[PDB]
Parts: C-alpha cells; structure tokens; sequence
RNA sequence: GGGGAGUGAAAUAGAACCUGAAACCGUAUGCGUACAAGCAGUGGGAGCCUACUUGUUAGGUGACUGCGUACCUUUUGUAU
C-alpha cells in the first residue's frame, strides 16, 4: 500500500489506486483540460466590416477587367477575410463520471511509477522560499507538485517564488499538473479526501 | 507524461478538406460534382 | 576467353576478369557462386556451344556488393481528366566478380 | 585592375551597349579616340568614365597610361522613373524614364 | 493562427525548376511552362521505357540478319534452324557476336545449317 | 559619380543603408550550331572540354537518330 515516510501503511481503497488505466479517457480529460482554460480572443473582419467598399468599381460589360462587385471583397488586396471568425467559447463537455474516472486511472499510474510520494505532514511555520526549499532537500525533491487538505496562507506565500514547485488542493487540482511535475507530494490528510470525491 | 499519451484507434479522425490537391480525392469539387442546384453556395434543396 | 551465363532469366557476354551487375540474388557478401547454365564457351578460336546447354563447363564467380542504383520517376498523368499519380523506383541488383572460365 | 563606375546615367541601358561593345577589348590610346568622334550621347558619358578609370590607375597605382587595355566593359540596368504621358479620348499610359549602370574596368596586363 | 505560404511554395517551385533545367526559353525558367515540361518530359519517360526494349530488339534483328545473309542464310531460316536444336542464345548476345566474335557466329550459323531449318 | 586612405567586429552594413530570392537584364570560360523543317522533349549515341588516382569511375555540351499535335474548364467528343 501506499508507504508514508513515517513507516507505516494506510491501507487506501483500490478503487481509486490501483485500477486500470485507460489511456484514451486521459488523453480526453486533459485535451478538454487545456481547451477549456483556453480564452477565445479572436476576431478577423468580413467583407462586410471592412470599412469602404460599398458601389461597384465599374460597368458591369465594356470595361474589358474581370467582373468586380466591391473593393472589399476577399479575392482583393485589402479586403476583409472570407472566414473571419468571430470570439467563441472553447469548453467541452465532460461527464462528472467521467472526470473522476480519469482522476482514478492517472492515481494509480502516478502510484505504478513511483512518482506518488506520500507524507505524514507538510507544513512551513513562516513564509520563507528557503526554509521550504530546506524542507524538500530532506525528501529530496525536485519539481515537485505539493497535494494538500487546506492551501495555509503561509505555505501559499512561499513556493510561488520557487522555481518548480506549485501548490495546491484536493479541490484544485487538474489532470493536468499531475502528469506535468515530475513527482506529486500528497499528504495522509489528503489520500483519505480522494476517498469522498472519487471512490 | 503529456508527452506521450494519445487517443484510442480510430476515436479521433482528420476531417477531410474538399479542394486541396488531387491526389486527396475531393479535389478541384469538394464531393459535389458537376453543373446543378446542389452544387454551389447555398445549393440546399428545401426539406 | 568469354561465355554465355544466364543469371536472372537474360544472359551477359562475360569475360573472365569483368565486373558486372546482376539482379538481386538470395547470397551474401563475399560468397562464391558457380553458374551451370553457360550457353557457349569459347577459348581463342576454339568455340563449341551447348546442345541445349554445355555439359561440364562452370563460371565462378563472387559478389562484390549489393545496392540500388539510378531513380527512376513513374508519372500516369492524364490530359483534361484530372488525374494524376506519381511513383518512385530503384532496382535492387548485385555486383559481381568473375574468376575463371571452367 | 582599377574599375570605375556610374551609377545612375540619364541614357538607358539598351542604348549604351552599342558603344560598351565597340570599345570592349581594345587599348585605351585608341579606345579614347573612337569615344572622342563617336556621335551619340553614351560615347560622352563612357569616356567620362573611361578616363576617370585611367585616372585611378595613375594615381592609386604606378601603372603608366600607355600599356593600359580596357579589359572587362558591362552596362546594367538601373532605376527608372514612372511618369505619365496624356493620349487621345482620355486614356493616359505610363511613361518609364531608365537608366543604366556603366563599369569600365582597365588591366594594365 | 495564419499561416504565411511564403517560404514552402519556395522549395517546390524550385524543386520542379530544378528539374526543368537544361529546356529552351522559357522551359527552364517560368514555373507555370516548366511543369508541363516535366509531366510531358515524365510521360515520355514512361513511355520510353517500354519502347527502348522494342528499338533494341529491332536493331539487334537487322544486325543479326546482316551478319546472317554474309553467311547463306536468312533472319527467318536462321531462327528456325536454331529452333530444330536449342541453341537458346538471345538476339542481344548474337548482334554482339555478329559484329565483334565473328568466327563464332559463323560457328553458330554452319551449325543452324547443319540443323537442316 | 568613382579610385584610394581612415571608423567599425563586419562598408558586397555607406545613408536609395539587416537578410536580401524569382521574373528581367549583362559580363567571363567550356561545348554545339549558317543543306536544314513542326508542343522543342524522351530512348539511344559519336566527338569535344573539365575533373580525376589516370579510365569496363564523375560533371557540361548533344552532331545524329525512332517515336512524340502544351496545361485547365465545358463536354458524346479538343492539338483543335
Ligand atoms: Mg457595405
Ligand atoms: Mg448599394
Ligand atoms: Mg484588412
Ligand atoms: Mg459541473
Ligand atoms: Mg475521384
Ligand atoms: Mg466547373
Ligand atoms: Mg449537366
Ligand atoms: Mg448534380
Ligand atoms: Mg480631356
Ligand atoms: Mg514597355
Ligand atoms: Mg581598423
Ligand atoms: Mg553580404
Ligand atoms: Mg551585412
Ligand atoms: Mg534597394
Ligand atoms: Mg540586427
Ligand atoms: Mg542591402
Ligand atoms: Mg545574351
Ligand atoms: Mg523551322
Ligand atoms: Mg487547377
Ligand atoms: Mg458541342
């Protein structure tokens, strides 16, 4: 089972560590991850927002040049784009199973690879990148993501300095970031919250 | 790692684009063949 | 000194010390091969040919290399169709050595 | 070698190539002289060049005047300026005033 | 995200350009007429490929029956005398012996003679 | 307008000034063309020149010779 750095065993549910991972329900949490914190902030002009082009440049017959309707038209120079593509949402649709299926499936490979390292408790007494940069050269850590119960203000305070290192909570966590850093730090406080919020 | 996970056989496909080349098959057309009401901008026929 | 050895289902004008390339071939590198399928053998103005082949006599001979030599491009264009289709090619073959003239 | 160069003659380029290849290859004793009775207006800007060209060979370098032979003579194209030119029932076309880039180079080889 | 076609046409223009070196005028040096000079130069090729295996059997026949009629025989009779035995010599390897091994093709034909066809 | 001399890491970064291609227009060396008819190429191929490791190897010319009526669209049908 998962073994805390105190030597001594925990005994988590096996459905949420130690399951099967599919790859494909993954792949979809965190492509509708990062689509979703994506902002849509675009905006192209059609023909008919360009300013100008309104009366036909010439004749219709008798000019000998080829058949124009508008200055403004997407074959010309300086008119607008013939797709221009107004600001839209990017946000998918994910089931609230689904979610936490793909939450249960990545746990059980961060726990298969031994990137799951779990502690008895992680606390900082004063704001201090140092004295939290001290704190994991004792574990050994190196870009680390910090998994905790409750975000302290004063742990909070430290680590956004820090290089590698990110905070965060049961709550807040993302498919994302587990699988980004390099090893994931959860404390016994917050093994015992995935049991509610997963299985 | 985000680095090497992908997708299932088959769940994701490339939506075909009608007039590039034509070795891609929909070229020069799109699909929609020669002279006719369906075969141009707004070519729908009423329901 | 020259024979008449049929190697890949056509037949070269092979002397005894010609270097010569031949199509692709199940051997390695190095090994000998001997060809029982000579047509005439002629030595100065001595000349005899083979009835349906020549009895007894061989040619011995060694591969140099193997390789694929000259690209060659396939074009099926079609005029006012709209078709058409490109392809690439290189032929396998082997180089070999000529010993001697049995 | 010394070279000289115009860059930016009124004549246009066409016009002056029949006077580069008169002189192309021959000493410039004489090479002077056929640029000195020559009636057209490129002959006048090319023995300008000339002997300027034979000028830097005299100064820059301890080469005499005499065994000087006029070696490599190009005449490129260079901007030409666009103006229009009024024509009958209303329509006006385009006008393009060239010029030309003339290198005479000596050898005194 | 716009895409700029700048500087990949570029490389195929060149690479059919390259290709279409050596043609007269604008052959060699306009795209829109060099790459008809390629499918057509490609077409031919093609079409070469398969004709070269008939141009040289024909010469190869001419050659074999120059150097048969010197001798008494005919292209026709000369085939069919070497056809009543199994000489199974091909024409690329006796248009060779015609020209250069001439004591061996006199050899070959006393024998097609001597075949009696 | 140039040829020097100097500045600068670099003036072929010299003000019309980072890179600076293609159409277009020239100058040099090699080869072929003034008795030979047509989508200008492809298969074969003499001679010449340059290169080598000194030619049953490499590159550029291509005399000569068989076949060969460009691309796109509309069409029952196009060199048309
Ligand atoms: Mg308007
Ligand atoms: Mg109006
Ligand atoms: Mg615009
Ligand atoms: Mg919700
Ligand atoms: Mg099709
Ligand atoms: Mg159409
Ligand atoms: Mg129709
Ligand atoms: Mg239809
Ligand atoms: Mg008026
Ligand atoms: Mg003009
Ligand atoms: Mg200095
Ligand atoms: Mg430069
Ligand atoms: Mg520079
Ligand atoms: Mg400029
Ligand atoms: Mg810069
Ligand atoms: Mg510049
Ligand atoms: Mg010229
Ligand atoms: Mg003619
Ligand atoms: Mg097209
Ligand atoms: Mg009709």
């Amino acid at each position: 089972q998962l073994n805390v750095n105190g030597a001594q065993a925990i005994e988590v549910s096996e459905r949420t560590f130690g399951g099967e991972f599919n790859e494909t329900l993954v792949h979809q949490a965190v492509v509708a991850y990062m689509a979703g914190g994506r902002q849509g902030s675009k905006a192209q002009k059609t023909r008919s927002e360009v300013s100008g082009g309104g009366k036909k440049p010439w004749r219709q017959k008798g000019t000998g040049r080829a058949r124009a309707g508008t200055i403004r038209s997407p074959i010309w120079r300086g008119g607008g784009t013939t797709f221009a593509a107004k600001p839209r949402s990017h946000e998918q649709k994910l089931n609230k199973k689904m979610y936490r299926a793909a939450l249960r499936s990545i746990l059980a490979e961060l726990v298969r690879l031994d990137r799951l390292v779990v502690v008895a408790d992680f606390a900082v007494d004063a704001p201090k990148t140092k004295g939290l940069v001290a704190k994991l050269d004792t574990l050994g850590l190196k870009d680390v993501l910090i998994v905790t119960d409750g975000v302290d203000e004063n742990l909070y305070l430290a680590a956004r300095n820090l290089a590698h290192v990110d905070v965060r909570d049961v709550q807040g966590s993302d498919p994302v970031s587990l699988i980004a850093y390099d090893k994931v730090l959860v404390t016994v406080s917050a093994v015992k919250k995935f049991e509610e919020l997963l299985g | 790692q985000l680095n090497d996970l992908r997708s299932a056989p088959g769940a994701r496909r490339e939506k075909h684009r009608p007039g590039r080349g034509i070795g891609s098959g929909l070229g020069k057309t799109g699909g929609r063949g020669h002279k006719g009401l369906t075969s141009r901008s707004g070519g729908k026929v009423a329901p | 000194m020259y024979a008449v050895i049929v190697t890949g289902g056509k037949q070269h004008k092979v002397t005894e010390g010609e270097f010569l390339k031949v199509e692709k071939l199940d051997v390695a590198t190095g090994e000998a091969i001997d060809f029982d399928r000579v047509l005439l053998v002629a030595n100065g103005e001595d000349v005899k040919i083979g009835l349906p082949v020549v009895e007894g006599a061989k040619v011995t001979a060694e591969v140099v290399s193997h390789g694929r030599h000259d690209k060659v491009r396939i074009i099926k264009f079609r005029r006012r169709k709209h078709h058409m289709k490109r392809q690439g090619h290189r032929q396998w073959f082997t180089e070999i050595k000529i010993t001697g003239i049995q | 070698e010394v070279a000289a160069k115009l860059s930016g003659a009124r004549i246009s380029a066409q016009k002056a190539r029949l006077v580069a290849d008169q002189i192309r290859g021959k000493k410039v004793g004489e090479a002077l002289n056929l640029l000195a009775f020559s009636s057209k207006k490129a002959a006048e800007i090319m023995k300008k060049v000339l002997e300027s060209a034979v000028a830097n060979a005299e100064h820059n370098e301890g080469a005499d005047v005499d065994d000087l032979k006029v070696s490599t003579v190009f005449v490129n194209e260079g901007r030409s300026l666009k103006r229009i030119m009024p024509r009958a029932k209303g329509r006006a076309d385009r006008i393009v005033k060239r010029s030309c880039h003339i290198t005479v180079k000596v050898a005194d080889k | 995200a716009r895409v700029k076609r700048g500087v990949i046409a570029r490389r195929r223009h060149k690479k059919i350009l390259k290709l279409a070196k050596g043609y007269y005028g604008a052959r060699s040096r306009v795209f829109r007429v060099a790459k008809q000079a390629v499918i057509k130069a490609g077409q031919y090729a093609y079409r070469d490929r398969r004709q070269r295996k008939r141009q040289f059997r024909a010469l190869w026949i001419a050659r074999i029956n120059a150097g048969a009629r010197q001798n008494g025989l005919s292209y026709s009779r000369l085939i069919a005398g070497l056809k009543k035995a199994a000489i199974e010599i091909d024409r690329k390897v006796l248009a060779d012996l015609a020209v250069n091994e001439k004591a061996a093709f006199t050899a070959i034909v006393e024998k097609a003679k001597a075949s009696l066809a």
